[PDB]
DNA sequence: CACAGTGGTAGT
DNA sequence: ACTACCACTGTG
DNA sequence: CACAGTGGTAGTAGG
DNA sequence: CCTACTACCACTGTG
DNA sequence: CAGGATAGGGCTACCGGCGGTAGCCCTATCC
DNA sequence: GGATAGGGCTACCGCCGGTAGCCCTATCCTG
């Protein structure tokens, strides 16, 4: 008998990406070749996830769930939320899926409960210890597109889909005054840990169908933000609490949930109440106030103008907010697309200096065109970077480095502009794994302890050797990137475990999930992807295949 | 009697179903978009207008003293005596607006638009936040008075929960008689009315209100019932009389415009879920009853007929807007049809 | 005993699209808690990979093959061939990694070895006979797009692939007075009968790097059919005997290779040479007379001009041959592209209609665009079927269905226009089942038979019903149904197998692997790609997949 | 002495490397278009409307009694007397031509063109089927002789390969002689040409035709040398002499152009495969004399110094059309085109 | 250090 | 029989 | 009238 | 009463 | 006259949407 | 009227940028 557990699959399936009907394929065939049932039938696997999943593993709140229902067996909650389809009402052409948020952590947690153990325990700390946690979660909601319109019974829905996506970054505790965190997170934005919560066929470019589908998620994101879970987990109720940095939320989608003026204004930053222009002057001394609290006063004041100002002068009180802030997000930023937004703006600058425009900012738009033109061929060339529509990650990381800059600088007719765009990139590089590593307690501290001179020299490199390109035109991520990012590590420890990277590569996963593991049918789509995307991102799953080398 | 293809150049996919017309001072005027104040019209409404068939939404500047209700979607909007009161109205992010928003006008010259705006504070006994209703008003002894009654809304914080958040409990039918400007509420619950409905068609004449058509979420229903809603304010009290008319007709999402004075034509609704109502319905609000003669129907087009939404509201001039969606090639290129009647 | 067979591991790979890196991951969580020795590790079924990808089995040909090596240690071959891809030769960027035909075709055989002996023991027939395997074969190429490559290593290749893929589909024996069907593919247009060749990088519409491509596969094939593959498996020598009957090329391709004017000319028809209004006037009696053989000639005398005639004189009496016809294709159809553009016809036609065009002939390009989207509109509601930038089958079968007449009549007041599209879709599914089906004679033959009367009296519809199209017009799919049909039966003896239906449902898999199954590389990840998709299309394995029962 | 940036509205997508450009009666022709005869221009030849520094591109027709060719790349191209020699071609079935094509004028009638495009039989050691050379008549004693430097080609069947079926390895070297009175040719194994080279740009001369630069991949080498091709020509021809001599620059596959004079400029070709030849040298012949004046290479901007390739041929007077590649969106601009005028 | 892959040899 | 590069990914 | 999935539930074979 | 084998549902990519 | 409007470049954000190649054929403009 | 652009068909199987929004910036009114 070699029958393995049920449970030890679901993560050769799960984590080698394979699909229930294919799965059973493997395991019919194998059966009858070697008679043994090896694998467990898919009905093995199916009653095994039904215990991964949400709602199976229960709990209690000792401040109580405020506008929740206590029940235990949330599967799989439609995302609408019991929103209303008569065509009296708005008409939601969105076939959502969500997890009950307090439903999804359970499962988390009673699943990183291993995890949990094992690292309480290598920190001889007391294995049964009942004390209060503080988990850390990070939210990454996504505004995916072009996924697909399948033939529905029905909805008509937008191609688009939302991703929001509980990362358990960390799970604390405060030992006599001491926090030994309990889970220093490997990987924060892994494909595997980005637990998909809710997915919508909406896009983000909406307010309506994704507001009234995430205002439950918000809802009950308040009231575990005061309240404190209980899991049994090894028998022992680990009483958590959590803190919600979730605060991967890209520019554009941070920019609508907030409510913020939006992501190209006059207005530049959701964390300082701070313009364009003063942005592209100073660029350093900048602070950190846009609190999600703040925007709500201040879209209360917007809302009320109680001074009685007009529209101009308002937002200039307001400093950035026309809409109400629906959800909860410290302020912070998303290392992905500040590295897709930095090196957007990097390629811009190496067409202009193509362009010599460092001189002739009047030069024609044919001639940008062509200069862009030459350069995707020349780092086809060089770099070997084929030309992609807008950017993306492997292309930045790619380009923003010594190699590109120098394979560009032979382009531009002049060794000052060499030795300009030489010095911008690697500032830049010094600066970037900032962020862009997972900490930089360990990985880059010097890039810190220098980083206000490091950002200082970038913003003087912009005033001076880039009058063009940043009189006034400063982007929202060279803002942020410069003068943000030492307040952000210091008050929330790091960042690159708080972009949404992990969540923009499950969109990855969605999509072959949509395609491969799941009911090719409207209404179910999300909940079979929903499900399986989870159980990928299932460390109880994970340690089948981790644990075995390690 | 006229129906028409109306054409929109920029702004498309703004007007989203369920929104507020405002026959303002003659002027039409949009309001409640489908993300929020976009900074190229922060504002909050649009200035409606229309002249061969291409829209044009010119963002009207709101004023000093304006403050800046949200885009409301199916709230309350009574043309009152150059005003207007916008209550409930699904705010953009999903909640109600427990607030009343008088949309006076503060200047109009040189063919602009202000829109002198103000919350005004609900006092003592107020109405929850709520929607898909419609205010009106009357004039007891003269007097501009309120009548908020129906609306959909989410339960209540203690009963709403979370796989429920988007439920929408059709509230209390508890007629609301407001008496703003100098305070602002007093609600009424009535015996007749016992089953709560929204999307209800009201009308503002003097001395009485004439419910009609709806959908009551806790029967599914549409139910063919009217309700004469009077009001007599004493020296120093108010009072009101419900009494429910033989004869009203089974729509709920109806439009309500005029045509002409003491005249309405309802067009149009949902008289089933999937049916939506392909008929006009005009009335006569008499000085003691009414008589909703139904008109001869504009034979609508090839689409309406062959769509599953419509909306609008009244343009005033006995005009309405519609809109049937248009499937996803593109989504956002076309994202609707739109469609006025003069009528 | 003691677990399982390498090959045996490798079907559970790839013909259930195991990435060997996630096959990798299966194997070493089975070793933390199996133990036991399962899944043959990678390089055992690799080193069985390369039993089945060919140059592996040994062969020979009694005529020996001309223009070509004889050898069968040589698999994935660069397509470029020799065609130095310097900067004095033409600029070809191809990421070109093929097969070569006649080692390609001896694997497929081998590796279907198994099943052909089966069916040579079943008829109560022999399975001694060595006699001429006159096996009867496709060769289907398509072109897709959206294949990107977006971090080669120079070869700015197009964003654009094309995939010849063969498939093997019957096999006959001169057993005397008749040739049996020793291994009648049940599925020849399924992907696991796909049998990919050349998956170049290059546009259906690149006429030169294609060719500098696919003229060394046609130089393979052409001489295959003069020699015989006289191989021995089974411990024994089968002799082969071989015939190409290339079809599965889309409609694009195939009047592009025999060289013919694009589609949308007035010469539409890869078929009988007839011109467009020919077509809409006879419209049921064309009788093939247009071969590759007859191309060949005919493009041989558009040049050669003897006659000294002018352009159009000659494109008339060359009967459309602009090029040089370059694939020896046997003239026939996909199925799969005829229901596609006679679904997107009809769906013009069901706009139209709701436009009742038939009233008023013409009309604006916005009208056109508009009482269409509400046909989609309705299309979505009351049938579940959706806008799509271009058509596809699964579409065109749930519109080539009454209930969507049924559907698009829902908005037409017109009642004889209800009866004209009820009779329209109606005879079209009566014909459809003549060609979609892999036999018809054994599937539909009543269908079959009634076919000649039924393309008779649709050819009458359209001229009495639908002439505000079809006035001196008709597709090329509207004449190769409504003729060549019965004809490319009879001589071919199916068309939903030949056809293209399952070179495209392969094009699928393609990209899944190009994408997951594959190494995401520079040149080589074509090698890799054809490697996984020959794998995923061998018999020797999918045995090991239906052997449930 | 310099360039422009030559741009083509529609039909961009016409211009594969390797294409000839006819030049009669300074009118200029298109040639080796990409596919094959397109019924836009169903024959191959593009009237090749350069105006403005813009390029359009007419379609051109041919005469009834001539023999409508496959748009050849890299042939075997050359301009004499109005009338052409086409050899090779490497057609777009990717095979490559015995057809010898004798492109003349025929009827320059009503602002148009039409062509007699008449094919050759070739008697005696015909010349095999080849491409990258340049064919190229000999003006002597009033006797027409062409020369053929032997491009690269493929082997003949008896010793080709699927498995490389596209192996082109340079022809046997040789200066191959074909008439044109009679069509049939001759050639001679040469003492002297000992070189397989391709590619060649053959300056013309009465008869001392220089074979500058090429790219003889039978040691993938850029050979800068030249070579003289003495053709004895009475009625009964004797075998030629050849005088091998220096000067010779590193061109691969570079573009000759006349100045109608004997002072030709070649302009670049490649010196490496990845490093072109950015530098334009000229030559100055006379009976039996040629040198070579390095120009000042046209100070370009920073596009085409960086394109790793071009591709073109003379416009036919004194000037130059060649273009390098774009690929910036097409998944847009196919190429970059450039025309070099030259004085 | 995104990152968990992708074959494939390399090596060991 | 195991990992390690290794250029590259597609999500972005 | 392709085909090979697409997973949940359903419905029913061997104890 | 339980486990394991199919039978579905509309629909999916590839077209 | 001068704000005011309306719409396009271009500033971000950015994670794409109304259409497009590649032919072809039958319309339509200028001396 | 004999050349030269545009808009529909016909077969393909999306590709040049899709924008979503927010400045300025370039034109366009009341003669
Ligand atoms: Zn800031
Ligand atoms: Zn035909």
């Amino acid at each position: 008998g070699s029958g393995l557990q049920p449970a030890v699959c679901l993560a050769i399936r799960v984590n080698t990406f394979l699909s229930c009907s294919q799965y059973h394929k493997m395991y019919r065939t194998v059966k009858a070749i070697t008679g043994r049932q090896i694998f467990q039938p898919l009905h093995a696997l199916r009653n095994a996830e039904k215990v991964l999943l949400p709602g199976y593993h229960p709990f209690e709140w000792q401040p109580p769930l405020k506008n929740v229902s206590s029940r235990t067996d949330v599967g799989i909650i439609d995302g609408l939320s019991g929103l209303a389809s008569s065509v009296d009402e708005y008409p939601v052409d969105t076939i959502a899926k969500r997890f009950r948020y307090d439903s999804a952590l359970v499962s988390a947690l009673m699943d990183m409960e291993e995890d949990i153990l094992e690292g309480m325990r290598s920190q001889d700390l007391d294995d049964y210890l009942n004390g209060p946690f503080t988990v850390v979660v990070k939210e990454s909601c996504d505004g995916m597109g072009d996924v697909s319109e399948k033939h529905g019974s029905g909805p008509a829905v937008p191609e688009k889909a939302v991703r929001f996506s509980f990362t358990v970054m960390r799970i604390t505790i405060e030992h006599g005054s001491q926090n030994v965190k309990v889970f220093e997170e490997p990987k924060p934005n892994s494909v595997l840990c980005c637990k998909p919560l809710c997915l919508m066929l909406a896009d983000e470019s909406d307010h309506e169908t994704l507001t009234a589908i995430l205002s439950p998620l918000i809802a009950e994101r308040e009231a575990m933000k005061s309240s404190e879970l209980t899991l049994e987990m090894g028998g022992i109720p680990r009483t958590f609490k959590f803190i919600f940095r979730g605060t991967g939320y890209d520019e554009k989608l941070v920019r609508e949930v907030e409510g913020l003026e939006a992501s190209g204004s006059v207005y530049i930053c959701t964390l300082c109440d701070t313009t364009r222009l003063e942005a592209s002057q100073n660029l350093v001394f900048h602070s950190i106030t846009r609190s999600h609290a703040e925007n709500l006063q201040r879209y209360e004041v917007w809302r009320s103008n109680p001074y009685h100002e007009s529209v101009e002068e308002l937002r200039d009180r307001v400093k950035g907010v026309s809409a109400k802030p629906f959800i909860e997000t410290v302020p912070s930023i998303d290392a992905l697309h500040c590295d897709i937004g930095n090196a957007a703006e990097f390629y811009k600058i190496f067409q202009l200096e193509i362009g010599e425009v460092y001189k002739h900012p009047n030069a024609s738009k044919e001639e940008r065109k062509r200069w862009q033109a030459t350069l995707d061929k020349h780092l086809r060339k060089r770099m070997n970077l084929k030309p992609i529509m807008m950017m993306n990650g492997n292309f930045a990381r790619k380009l923003m480095t010594q190699e590109t800059v120098d394979a560009v600088c032979e382009l531009i007719p002049s060794e000052e502009r060499h030795e300009a765009l030489r010095e911008l990139m690697d500032l830049y590089l010094k600066m970037k794994p900032v962020w862009r590593s997972s900490c930089p307690a360990k990985e880059c501290p010097e890039s810190l302890c220098q980083y206000s001179f490091n950002s200082q020299r970038f913003a003087e490199l912009l005033s001076t050797k880039f009058k063009y390109r940043y009189e006034g035109k400063i982007t929202n991520y060279f803002h942020k990137t410069l003068a943000h990012v030492p307040e952000i590590i210091e008050r929330d420890g790091s960042i690159g475990a708080w972009a949404s990277e992990g969540n923009e590569s499950g969109n990855k996963l969605f999509r072959r999930f949509r395609k491969m593991n799941a009911r090719q049918s409207k209404c179910y789509e999300m909940e079979d992807v929903l499900k399986h995307h989870w159980l990928y991102t299932s460390k109880y799953l994970q340690k089948f295949m981790n644990a075995h080398n390690a | 009697m006229a129906l028409q293809m109306v054409t929109v150049g920029h702004n498309i996919a703004l007007i989203q179903p369920g929104f507020s017309l405002m026959n303002f001072d003659g002027q039409v005027f949009f309001f409640g978009q489908k993300g929020w104040p976009k900074r190229s019209c922060p504002t909050g409404v649009f200035h409606f207008d229309i002249k061969q068939n291409h829209l044009k939404l010119k963002p009207a500047i709101f004023s000093k003293d304006s403050c800046y209700l949200p885009p409301l979607r199916y709230p309350a909007t009574c043309s009152y005596k150059h005003q207007y009161i916008i209550h409930g109205g699904k705010t953009p992010n999903n909640e109600l607006s427990d607030k009343i928003y008088i949309m006076s006008v503060a200047c109009k010259n040189n063919k602009k638009v202000t829109f002198r705006c103000t919350e005004k504070d609900l006092v003592g006994d107020v109405p929850e936040p709520r929607y898909g209703h419609s205010i009106d008003v009357v004039y007891s002894r003269g007097k501009s008075m309120g009548v908020l009654f129906g609306g959909r809304s989410y339960m209540p914080s203690t009963q709403r929960t979370t796989e429920k958040w988007n439920s929408v409990a059709d509230c209390l039918p508890h007629v609301f008689l407001i008496d703003f400007e100098f305070g602002c509420a007093t609600s009424y619950i009535l015996p007749e009315l016992q089953d709560g409905l929204s999307f209800h068609v009201s009308i503002a004449r003097n001395d009485t209100v004439y419910i009609l058509g709806g959908h009551s979420l806790a029967s599914n229903i549409r139910p063919a019932n009217l309700y004469r809603i009077r009001v007599d304010l004493p020296l120093g009290t108010p009072a009101v009389n419900c009494t429910v008319l033989p004869g009203g007709i089974s729509v709920s999402s109806a439009i309500l415009t005029q045509t002409n004075n003491d005249e309405f034509v309802i067009v149009g609704g949902y008289q089933l879920e999937n049916q939506k109502r392909m008929v006009c319905s005009l009335v006569s609000l008499g000085d003691n009853t009414i008589e909703i003669s139904e008109m001869e129907t504009p034979d609508w087009t090839s689409d309406i007929k062959h769509s599953k939404i419509w909306f609008g509201s009244n343009m005033g001039n006995g005009t309405i807007f519609l809109g049937i969606p248009g499937d996803n090639k593109q989504a956002m290129s076309e994202a609707f049809y739109f469609y006025t009647l003069r009528c």
